[PDB]
């Protein structure tokens, strides 16, 4: 039988003081403890996730602080899954990325064997969705991620509050369920918020923390027989769990009451330290060290696969995802339309037979691509990314991949949505508008109007990844790409007449090298007439000179500025990204 | 909730002003109240909620708090102000007194 | 003995009247509940227990009025109940807070006490009154706390604030919804010690409880089991047991019964509308953070526009220059000021709603409140985004085209502001609410005469443009820079067929309309949170 | 609203003694009724009260006399009674007995020698 043992374990100003414990195989642990009792603080610290004193005894072996991760698996209460997805495809997916054999028999047995363990197999093939919607029920969501923990085989495992966010029916039917798991050869320490009566002979030990010291740590037996030779019997009809907890409590209401509460704690922390179940705690500690008769520790399955490999796997992951979401993919493919019908239902021609409107028609359609490309790509970066950038941070914790690995899948997956948004809009909103009907400057005017939509898109994506707030990421964006439309666009300002620092800042803009790009596109080869005041700009070559004199000798080169800063920026944001793993 | 008041004793004539102070331990929000006993016996509460004043009583008295003390002024001295003075807080259960002022001129 | 006894039992604040009575008969809820059937007075405590409610309403809404339709009969007071009757004799104390942070007790309990009772009382009763609410729920040393959820108070003293709130007008039925969600097991206790004191006098009390576990089912008078809608005991909670051990359903020892039973199964308009805007503005004046915010982003953009266009230097601006300065300082102001605009409506929805329900004003005063209370901080806001641009710019020198361009940018910017709240008023969410307002800002911008010429628009884009504020600012302030310097230039186009006193009227008519819309928002749209 | 108190003498320990405080000028009923002694070594410590009608006519007592001392009131008189039950221990004071406390301690009496 496994073993697991903390001995003299602290944590810093300070949140854990001397805490030991003594798990085996085959049996429960519960802890108790109220609002700064630091029971998630202790299951990060076993978990191994800033000073940490006190070692770890896995079957006799002290582990250090860096096997932690290797030996035992935590459940989250978030709980986040993705919504387009089945039971069968999302452990088939985790499994590819924990284990790598070969075909994927070893794959199907090992997700049908978790499913059947857990009941998960009458709901294999049935989307996610929400519990709100008609989907699955936030059992069956608690269900598929302890199968997805167990993917893994682990031996010890630690759960964050299973029970809190369900109601009683799915709160006790998931104890049972842990309490199976732990009867099935493993250990599980789980912690819970407010324990019900039915729970109490359910647990083989229970702990109790307060302030970082524990008060108690037995079996409930032997819990009412400790606090009844304490001097506290427990009323009839009381719910025990709540009476231990607020006895071994402090009330800070004021400073009379607190301090009684802390003595009254204090004195039953003595009697608990001088009885006879914390020396038999020790003893048993450091006689399973001094064995030497029994098996090491018992390791997680598989290594951890190639980057190649992991990243296709989480690309193939995130494009079924999408796919079988119809209201994002209608949502990328028909913003930058949507947007286009709307100008044309303002603009509806450009007049290229006189001077009334042409120039003006022309330099606002620019204007408002250029300033609704990024806006769209930004739109879209918000409303798809949130959801994949909780289940990476989510999922990272495990092992399993890293975060650039991510972002740089959905910038593989979202690239060719784009473009095809991005040429349909193109193929339908320009040829309608006449402007300059050609198909070397059609093909032209879909790259410009492509190149600054992807670069808004990995800049709001860096954005998100480096700051959690998605609104004030929108707003942010927003100005940012509202004040380069407004200074690097030579449309409103003569960049030759601009102050020095304007002058250097519309130099880091891709907004100018897009409006000199259409610019040269659009005003080359067409005349204008007017029939003093405006009738300087007869030819469009007058007009590109007065706007970007040496701009048509410096096209292609533009284009290959524009394409500079798409990839660029995702490099930073795979840094930003490891940054994240630096401040979460 | 403990009532520290000063001075326990105090010197003074005619025409000078007098100033007693009361600290509370914890905070009352102004709910403070001072008590007047006459060397016969007689108590009289002359001032309530530390800033308003009852029917009957002279205006040279008048009370204001600065951060925690509260702080009871009277000008104009006359024979009437050989006496004993106290404050009383009244917010909290249970009632505490101060520790007292023997005004003697 | 472990909780806390050193406590006053006196009652300072009670009900003077008649008791009150309570009957529900065989009522039934559908889209649940089958056959209640309860009859409760006043000093009783009443406590329903169990999985109470079908949806999103509870079984105190249903039993109230709200939340679907009944098929039974309620009687408050002998009387059946009727909405007019429970709002005069019926208070409700949800399990959400919604308190203005920037107030503190006195002054929240004066304003409350000022807009509940009747015209015909002092001052001094007023303050008698509040003075006998805070000493009522001990409230006596925090009475000059804020209630900001900022520190502020506790979770048991926001509570216990709002309860004294909710009791300001002396009501004979109270209700509650989960009054110890969210608090401790000391702060929980001592709020259900003094409900029991508060029921203790001439009031009846209801409250609604999911899981009384040890010792809130123990301070109980009444308690009612309910399991999917269906009755099972209706008495004292000291007897349940001794009840169910009588019909064969003994409980274990070590286990608490409610848990083994249901896993079983005057003034005037004016007066408020003064209270309103006093309010309003002593809760706007001390947000600090927020107001430092719209002054630095004001700041940063006047400055960062008055930078871009420096009229002062070698070289001047141009026509087409200024024209597009012109129309950026009309333009860009909009998404900031919405965006706020409609921040700041749907940070108080559930409170608007709420007192809108309970029957402290209805949509008269809270208009004209919040027309003044936004005006000063918006003109603050005026002032330094168009003043300290006019200047950088190098602009036409002088007063008067100063103050009317001044004028002209505040009328644009309050039409604006109303926009923004008719578009909040009109719609129940955030999302929805500020894409309408960014179309239609949109929509508006297109409509300039900057971009299209104001020309090449057929029968509907032009009338959008009749419409479109920014059109009419873009016009009014060429003709302030450009007239009499330089007619001609307006002339060939089409920004010299309306004065500038027609165009100032025009904004006036528009930022009318828009008001008119938002009042009727208001007044025929609930604002459901 | 005037307040008088009598019944004081010099009695020795062990046995009892009935202080009585009338009142002038109020409704006896709708106000509290308390009584605040003040021994020569003591600054001022109130030791009973008892509320209005509202509550039931009842009474309550600090924790240093809490089981010694009882207090009542007659309603056709308006006369308060405080009796003490194995005094001389430490109870020797000049018993006041005052009108509001919860108001402030206000229309204070003459007090009576133990
Ligand atoms: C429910 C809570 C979170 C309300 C959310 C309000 C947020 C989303 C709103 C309110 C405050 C707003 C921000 C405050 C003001 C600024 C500063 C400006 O220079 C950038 C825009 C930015 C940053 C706004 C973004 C939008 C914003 C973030």
């Amino acid at each position: 039988p496994h073993s697991l043992g903390i001995l003299h374990a602290s944590y810093s100003r300070q949140i854990l003081k001397d805490v030991s414990l003594y798990v085996e195989s085959g049996q429960i642990m519960c802890i108790l403890g109220s609002s700064g009792s630091g029971k998630t603080t202790l299951l990060d610290a076993m978990s191994g996730r800033g000073t940490f004193l006190g070692e770890v005894y896995v079957n006799g072996r002290a582990l250090r602080r860096e096997q932690f991760q290797d030996c035992f698996s935590y459940v989250l209460q978030s709980d986040t899954l993705l919504s387009s997805l089945t039971v069968r495809e999302t452990l088939h997916y985790t499994a590819l990325l924990a284990i790598r054999r070969g075909n994927p028999g070893s794959f199907q047995k090992k997700v049908e064997a978790v499913m059947a363990e857990l009941s998960l197999s009458h709901v294999a093939d049935r989307l996610i969705g929400n519990y709100s919607l008609g989907g699955i029920s936030t059992g069956e969501r608690r269900r598929v991620s302890i199968a997805a923990q167990l993917l893994q085989d682990p031996k010890v495992m630690l759960f964050d509050e299973p029970t809190t966010g369900l109601d009683c029916m799915t709160a006790n039917q998931i104890v049972v369920l842990l309490v199976e798991l732990a009867r099935r050869n493993r250990i599980v320490v789980l912690t819970i918020h407010q324990p019900r009566s039915e729970l109490f002979q359910l647990f083989d030990k229970i702990a109790i923390l307060s302030f970082g010291e524990l008060i108690f740590c037995g079996t409930p037996a032997e819990m009412l027989d400790f606090f009844n030779d304490c001097g506290y019997p427990c009323p009839e009809h009381s719910n025990p769990f709540d009476f231990y907890m607020d006895l071994t409590s402090v009330d800070t209401q004021s400073k009379e009451r607190e301090i009684e509460t802390s003595k009254r704690v204090q004195m039953i922390e003595s009697a608990y330290k001088k009885s006879a179940i914390c020396h038999k705690t020790l003893k048993n500690i450091e006689r399973m060290k001094h064995l030497k008769t029994l098996p090491m520790v018992p390791f997680k399955t598989k290594d951890s696969p190639g980057v190649f490999s992991k990243l296709g796997v989480l690309l193939r992951r995130v494009t079924r995802n999408l796919v079988r979401n119809k209201l994002a993919v209608i949502t990328r493919l028909l913003q930058n339309l949507i947007m286009g019908l709307f100008l044309l239902f303002f603009v509806l021609r450009v007049r290229s037979n006189v001077l009334k409107g042409a120039i003006q028609d022309r330099v606002g359609l620019l204007y408002q691509f250029v300033g609704a490309t990024p806006y769209t790509g930004m739109l879209n970066a918000v409303n798809l990314f949130p959801v994949l950038r909780a289940v990476s941070d989510q999922e990272s914790q495990d092992g399993l991949y890293q975060k650039w690995q991510m972002m740089l899948a959905y910038a593989l997956h979202v690239l060719p949505f784009s473009v095809v948004a991005t040429m349909i809009f193109s193929s339908v909103c320009y040829w309608t508008l006449g402007l300059h009907p050609e198909v070397a400057r059609f093909g032209y005017f879909s790259a410009a109007l492509l190149a600054p939509h992807l670069i808004g898109e990995f800049l709001t994506l860096v954005l998100l990844g480096i700051v959690q707030n998605p609104n004030i990421v929108n707003s942010v964006v927003a100005l940012l790409s509202i004040a380069g439309v407004l200074v690097g666009s030579g449309f409103l300002r003569n960049i030759q007449e601009m102050p020095i620092p304007f002058k250097i800042i519309s130099y880091f803009t891709f907004q100018k090298y897009c409006s000199e790009i259409l610019v040269v596109n659009e005003f080359y080869g067409l005349n204008f007439t007017c029939g003093n005041p405006m009738c300087a700009f007869t030819q469009g070559i007058q007009f590109i000179e007065k706007t970007c004199p040496g701009a048509t000798s410096r096209f292609t080169m533009n284009f290959l500025i524009l394409y500079s800063f798409i990839p660029a920026l995702v490099i930073l944001g795979i840094v930003v990204f490891k940054i994240r793993d630096h401040l979460i | 909730i403990q009532m520290t008041q000063s001075p326990s004793s105090l010197s003074a004539s005619l025409g000078e002003r007098v100033s007693l102070t009361c600290r509370a331990s914890q905070e009352i929000s102004g709910y403070l109240s001072w008590l007047q006993q006459k060397p016969d016996g007689t108590i009289q509460r002359l001032i309530y909620a530390a800033f308003s004043l009852d029917s009957g009583v002279p205006k040279r008295f008048s009370g204001s708090r600065s951060g925690s003390d509260y702080s009871l002024t009277i000008s104009s001295l006359e024979s009437e102000d050989l006496a004993h003075y106290y404050c009383l807080q009244y917010a909290s259960y249970p009632c505490t007194f101060g520790g007292g002022t023997k005004l003697e001129i | 003995r472990l909780f806390s006894s050193e406590s006053d039992n006196s009652l300072y604040f009670t009900y003077s009247g008649q008791p009150n009575t309570l009957e529900v008969r065989d009522l039934n809820y559908q889209v649940g509940i089958q056959n209640l059937s309860f009859k409760v007075r006043s000093g009783q405590m009443l406590a329903i227990i169990g999985s109470s409610g079908c949806g999103r309403a509870s079984l105190l809404d249903v039993i109230t009025g709200r939340g679907k339709i009944k098929s039974g009969q309620i009687w408050i007071n002998g009387q059946p109940s009727s909405p007019q009757l429970v709002r005069k004799c019926v208070a409700h104390v949800r399990q959400h807070n919604q308190l203005l942070p920037n107030l503190t007790v006195r002054e929240t309990l004066a304003f409350i006490a000022q807009m509940r009772l009747p015209r015909t009382f002092s001052q001094a009763q007023r303050d008698k009154r509040v003075e006998d609410v805070i000493a009522e729920l001990r409230l006596r040393q925090c009475a000059d706390t804020r209630v900001g959820n900022v520190r502020g108070l506790s979770g048991g003293e926001r509570r216990r604030v709002s309860i004294g709130v909710q009791l300001l007008w002396n009501p004979g039925i109270l209700i509650l919804d989960e009054p110890t969600s969210g608090l401790d097991s000391f702060t929980a206790h001592n709020l259900v010690k003094t409900l029991s004191r508060l029921a203790k006098g001439n009031r009846l009390v209801l409250i609604s409880l999911h899981q009384p576990r040890s010792d809130i089912f123990r301070l109980f008078d009444l308690v009612l089991l309910m399991t999917s809608g269906t009755p099972i005991y209706l008495g004292a909670a000291q007897h349940m047991v001794q009840y169910f051990t009588a019909i064969g359903y003994p409980c274990p020892r070590y286990s608490n019964p409610a848990d083994f039973y249901v896993d079983l199964t005057m003034p005037g308009a004016v007066q408020q509308f003064t209270t309103l805007i006093r309010r309003q503005i002593s809760n706007d004046f001390r947000d600090l953070p927020t107001l430092l915010i719209h002054g630095a982003e004001a700041c940063l953009m006047s400055m960062t526009i008055g930078f871009l266009y420096f009229g002062h230097g070698s070289i001047q601006l141009s026509f087409m220059d200024t024209a597009a300065l012109l129309f950026m300082i009309g333009a860009l102001i909009p998404f900031n000021v919405i965006l706020d605009v409609i921040s700041k409506c749907y940070s108080e929805r559930a409170m608007l709603y709420y007192e809108l329900e309970d029957g402290l004003y209805t949509t008269g005063p809270y208009f004209f409140a919040k027309i003044l209370g936004e005006l000063p901080e918006h003109c603050a806001y005026i002032i330094i985004y168009g003043m300290p641009t006019y200047w950088l710019a190098n602009l036409r020198p002088g007063l008067q085209p100063f103050l009317l361009h001044f004028l002209l940018v505040w009328l644009v910017v309050f039409c604006c502001r109303i926009m923004a709240l008719a578009a909040a008023a009109l719609l129940p969410t955030f999302h929805m609410a500020s894409f309408f307002s960014n179309a239609l800002y949109n929509s508006f911008y297109l409509a300039g005469g900057f971009m299209i010429n104001l020309s090449s628009l057929w029968t509907v884009p032009a009338w959008i443009s009749k419409v479109s504020f920014l059109r009419w600012c873009f016009e009014g302030l060429m003709k302030i820079q450009f007239s009499r310097r330089g007619d001609k230039i307006l002339s060939v186009m089409e920004l010299d067929s309306y004065p500038l006193y027609a165009i100032y009227l025009i904004v006036i008519g528009l930022s009318g309309g828009f008001m008119v819309l938002y009042y009727v928002s208001l007044r025929f749209i609930k604002q459901k949170p | 609203v005037k307040l008088v108190e009598s019944g004081g003498g010099l009695v020795q320990p062990g046995g009892s003694l009935r202080l009585s405080c009338a009142t002038s000028g109020f409704t006896f009923s709708e106000f509290f009724m308390e009584w605040v002694r003040q021994p020569p070594g003591k600054r001022l410590e109130w030791v009973a009260v008892s509320r209005n009608e509202a509550n039931d006519y009842t009474t309550d007592y600090s924790a240093s006399v809490k089981g010694r001392f009882i207090v009542s009131r007659d309603t056709s008189q308006n006369i308060l009674y405080l009796q003490m039950n194995a005094l001389r221990a430490e109870d020797t004071a000049i018993y006041y007995c005052a009108r509001d406390a919860w108001m402030g301690f206000d229309y204070w009496g003459q007090g009576t020698t133990v």
